[PDB]
């Protein structure tokens, strides 16, 4: 009987450890869930804004081309004036 | 190909002990290898190997062709031996660099997918659906129109 | 989609690579031998007198000095080029493998199968307590 | 590989000794560094009672021992006990004789020279190792993250130090070492628990208070709001069962114990918290590498495992730093063993294989060799 | 970097550090022996320069590969 | 002793269940860690490309400003020389 | 391209090395000429840390380097570093071995002979070029404008020189070389920024002050009116973001930094500004070519890129010059690379193809060949 009781105590401590494992696993998993969601949202927003900037940059390219051509014209006019 | 049959011929008894333990675990008595998807992963993780859960999903999605869950022990043993990592780094990076130096007939700092096709044609081999398309597609995986040295390495990295 | 062709591709690539290796080795041996035969003229055991042989000796000494100057110049060029190649190898290492350096490591080899370690310790403690009684 | 042998990556630490062979993922044997002589008389004859239980054995017989740590604040104050700890670590927890293995100890920054010299003299004379090398505890933690820049805050149990590194070039004039660490938090928790009635005094009960701190305490995101909430509701009171029953209930002591890190005025220390010594350590650096250090702030060490610290620290630094810079705090899940993982990586490198202090070199220059080129 | 040192080192290896010696002052048998020795040494040097040309070609291939890798990686 | 044996076997089956729960949590942990690593790498790339775009937009904007002002001045001068 | 042989038009300069093959429109590789050894200790092993980062690589790691220009004022003060810069330029930025390409260096007027002779000796012995030729930096800038007369003011970063030329016949007695240039303006800006609280001291922060000068400073049309306006309103204060945040606001430092060009008494120099040394250089010329020089005043060099300088200079010269002459200031938009474009044009000419200093000629007369007929 005493040997069996010793066995029981061992099983008790092992069950305790198992529940401990369960709790720590859950906590870490919830943490990583939070980080996952925040990272995903921020990634989405960052991609959106970067694409916006790209579009504006292309528009600026076209504007610059227009201005360059007009400056060429004015320069030719001025030199002929000279 | 014949490599699976040769591996069956050279069955490593060290891994055969683990595979017979897997036999006993799966076969609960007069059982026809029902192929339990969770059992496959439990056995693979139990045997000390590091199966990617990607490969476990592969095993889930590529079994039971008869539709009744019964799978031949020959095929199951073949899958188990092949999915287990039995290779040594697939030659050396220096050897691969020397081979790529050999393969650069164009001498333009890299090789070409059609150059690979022509050279493999010179090897005197029949090309089929297994050949031709995916071989050249995966040679230039980044699809640069030419297979560079890094692409050459990544195509056959860790390959014997 | 499949990846079974990798094995036969491996076999074919290995065969053709070995063929290229042996071919280049044989061609290199042939070309170096013919180059040496064109540049290294074998000496003669007859046909030249003492004065002729000593004149040939001094002329060959001058020619050997010239070709050794050429060889030392090209050797210095090759040493500088190989130092530059090593420098570029270090440069590309910094460019690419500065992130890949910590990737190479071997872990999880022993503690992965220490499930019974606590059981073994408790068994030893029980054995000691039994020896006590 | 081939001939040759494996290196022993020991890491003395202060509170937990972590050791193991080079090239693995985790230390092989981790056990508290305490040596406790028995204090009562002892009446049973032939029980086989030893004179000093070290390591994890003295955490099971701690009811009748007087545990005393041999390392106070990074420095080693009791050399005989430290020698005993090392002997135990080599022979019983790893079972490898030191005559056939190089060793790689670790040392906090800005420590007394005599400590390091005595350490190398012991390793070469008593244990008689082939070659040993001493490395700063923060560079290893930077190795383990796989980075090459970044400012690492290694808040151990003995001492908290903050070493900034850029492109592999350490900045020796910007190391800010502060002596608040886990042990002072344990003492402060043991001191504020007395406000509810629980008195822990014995050096054995310090371990119980340490367990309470590990399992229950957490760092509050905002201190005043938590103090107000814990004083009205009762959603925070978590209970804990002592080693004999009589459960205890911790109220607002939960987030007040680790708050000492950000307000060292609680334990009477003058200096600023770990949230402001990092910003000061950054501002001492040059003006062109501050963005990279802002973006690659690394946490390590045991005490940085409190739930919710990687957000409080980021909020504080974002408050201090200019609004344009991005503040990112790297908090790997393997924080506790980060220093040892980095030590294993460093010992496994081929380029590092000629930096060891070979024994013949020590025989020619004495223990003062460590301060020389072989750092 | 003290290019004078580079020039003097090149000159020394040209005319001093190398095996510089006038040898046509020996008896017939000994002169023939020394001429054979010098011929074998210069045969070794010709093999050396062949290998130098080969490795220079290989290193040119390697630097081209490095340039291609840099271009594709940036 | 019989009662104790009963409790021993019950705790035994409980311990086996505990071990299985532990392994399941372990696998979940590895999985979520993998996911987080991937998403964070994507975050790095997204932020960096955003920064590149923003910088280029800034530079093009400035150049546009300069050239436009020069063109306007030269236009005024063209009228003057008329 | 293909067969044939192209020339390398290098242009050492002082502050930016500009190089490229002859016959193009713009230099292929433009990068600062700085060589910076690391200054801290360095703790990471195997990081692949070099001993000297040159060119544009040292403008990214400048946080832990000590950058030092190898060319002070036109002249070269540190020959080893200059050799390193040339080696980098040939092998890594152009990737063309110099054994198969003629080179066309450029040199400021009135420079020491030993500098030029050492330059040609290096190019012929170390890099072993087939043939090299040295040209005065102002004649090229006159080539690029497509003129054949005119007085060119080439205000570089090292030295400002003013070479008048008529009908292709240079006037050697009318060259006025002044040593105020962009570097002194950077130092003066760094010195007047201290009046608001911003202190830049490190040699790395000189680059930040240079960026401030490039992006914000402008030349005032009338100095006193601007000084009065900036002291009453606040329409001038433009802000700028440092490499780490903490934006700064530049007030009347904007037009006071480049004003030093027209009043060199600010930095203690005695001489007259660039507005009066041009008029003096003209007045030394003969009485019959002064109208043409007045009408064809050419600007070049980097430092003449300040917004609003082509009007201030014209106003000043019109004040000095007789009322009847027409004063015109040629300020092409491609001012910075004007010297290199002219160098490309000159190297692409067929008539010039026999002026190179062939190597056999150098072997026969030594490095002193450069002062001879092959100028």
């Amino acid at each position: 009987a005493q040997k069996d009781e010793e066995k029981m105590e061992i099983q008790e401590i092992q069950l305790k450890e198992a529940k401990h494992i369960a709790e720590d696993a859950d906590r870490k998993y919830e943490e990583v869930a939070r980080k996952l969601v925040i990272i995903e949202s921020d990634l989405e927003r960052a991609e959106e804004r970067a694409e916006l900037s790209e579009g504006k940059c292309a528009e600026l390219e076209e504007e610059l081309k227009t201005v360059t051509n007009n400056l060429k014209s004015l320069e030719a006019q001025a030199e002929k004036y000279s | 190909d014949d490599i699976y049959k040769a591996a069956v011929e050279q069955l490593t008894e060290e891994q055969k002990n683990e595979f017979k333990a897997a036999f006993d675990i799966f076969v609960l008595g007069a059982e026809d290898g029902c192929i339990s998807t969770k059992e496959l992963g439990k056995v693979m993780r139990m045997l000390g190997q590091n199966p990617t859960p990607e490969e476990l999903q592969e095993m889930i999605d590529e079994v039971d062709e008869d539709g009744s869950g019964t799978v031949d022990f020959d095929e199951f043993l073949v899958m188990m031996v092949r999915c287990m990592k039995d290779d040594s780094k697939g030659k050396s990076e220096e050897e691969l660099s020397d081979l790529f130096r050999m393969f650069d007939k164009n001498a333009d700092g890299y090789i070409d997918l059609e150059e690979l096709k022509i050279m493999l044609q010179a090897t005197g081999e029949t090309i089929t659906e297994d050949d031709i398309e995916e071989l050249m597609k995966d040679g230039d995986k980044n699809n640069d129109g030419r297979i560079d040295y890094d692409e050459f390495l990544e195509f056959m990295k860790g390959v014997e | 989609i499949s990846a079974s062709r990798k094995l036969q591709l491996k076999t074919l690539m290995l065969q053709i690579a070995k063929q290229e290796l042996e071919r280049e080795a044989e061609e290199r041996r042939g070309e170096k031998g013919r180059a040496l035969s064109t540049r290294c003229q074998p000496l003669e055991l007859a046909g030249l007198s003492f004065a002729e042989l000593q004149d040939l000796c001094r002329q060959l000494h001058a020619r050997v000095d010239k070709v050794d100057e050429e060889r030392y110049d090209v050797e210095a060029k090759v040493t500088k080029n190989i130092t530059e190649i090593a420098d570029l190898n270090q440069k590309i290492f910094d460019l690419r493998g500065k992130f890949k350096r910590p990737t190479l490591r071997r872990v999880r080899i022993s503690a992965d199968a220490m499930m019974q370690a606590l059981l073994g310790a408790r068994a030893k403690e029980t054995l000691d307590l039994r020896a006590h009684l | 590989d081939d001939e040759e042998t494996t290196a022993l990556v020991c890491d003395n630490g202060s509170g937990l000794v972590k050791a193991g062979f080079a090239g693995d993922d985790a230390p092989r044997a981790v056990f508290p560094s305490i040596v406790g002589r028995p204090r009562h008389q002892g009446v049973m004859v032939g029980m086989g009672q030893k004179d000093s239980y070290v390591g994890d054995e003295a955490q099971s017989k701690r009811g009748i021992l007087t545990l005393k740590y041999p390392i106070e604040h990074g420095i080693i104050t009791n050399w005989d006990d430290m020698e005993k700890i090392w002997h135990h670590t080599f022979y019983n927890e790893l079972r490898v004789a030191p005559e056939e293995h190089p060793t790689l100890l670790t040392e906090a920054p800005l420590n007394p020279k005599a400590n390091r010299e005595k350490m190398t003299q012991i390793m070469f004379e008593t244990f008689n190792v082939p070659a040993m090398y001493v490395a700063i505890q923060a560079v290893l933690s930077l190795y383990a993250s796989g980075r090459t820049t970044g400012i690492v805050l290694d808040s151990g149990d003995g001492v908290t130090h903050n070493v900034p590194i850029y492109e592999g070039y350490a900045l020796p004039h910007a190391i800010m070492r502060l002596d608040l660490a886990g042990r002072d938090l344990t003492d402060y928790l043991m001191k504020i628990l007395t406000e509810r009635g629980y008195s822990f005094v014995t050096t054995a009960e310090r371990e119980i208070v340490r367990d309470i701190k590990e399992k229950l305490c957490y760092v509050a995101l905002d201190f005043e709001n938590e103090m107000a909430t814990a004083a009205s509701s009762s959603s925070l009171e978590k209970s804990y069962e002592l080693p004999d029953g009589q459960v205890i209930t911790i109220g607002n002591e939960r987030f007040r114990c680790p708050e000492t890190l950000f307000q060292p005025s609680f334990i009477g220390m003058e200096s600023a918290g770990i949230h402001e010594t990092t910003y000061n350590s950054i501002m001492k650096c040059d003006i062109d590498i501050r963005k990279d250090l802002y973006a690659n702030n690394v946490l390590s060490g045991g005490t940085t495992m409190y739930p919710g610290i990687a957000d409080r620290m980021q909020k504080e630094i974002t408050a201090l730093a200019p609004s344009t810079m991005k503040i990112k705090i790297i908090a790997p899940p393997e924080r506790k063993y980060s220093v040892w993982i980095g030590g294993s990586i460093l010992a496994s490198l081929s380029t590092f294989q000629q930096m060891w202090i070979s024994k013949q070199e020590y025989d020619e220059a004495g223990p003062s060799i460590v301060h020389r080129k072989c750092f | 970097g003290k290019r004078q040192t580079e020039r003097e080192k090149k000159k020394k290896i040209l005319a001093e550090r190398r095996k510089v010696l006038a040898i046509d002052h020996l008896n017939e048998d000994q002169l023939r022996e020394k001429a054979k020795e010098l011929w074998q040494s210069i045969y070794n040097l010709e093999a050396e320069k062949f290998d130098l040309q080969e490795k220079f070609k290989q290193q040119k291939y390697e630097i081209n590969v490095l340039r291609n890798r840099i271009n594709d990686n940036q």
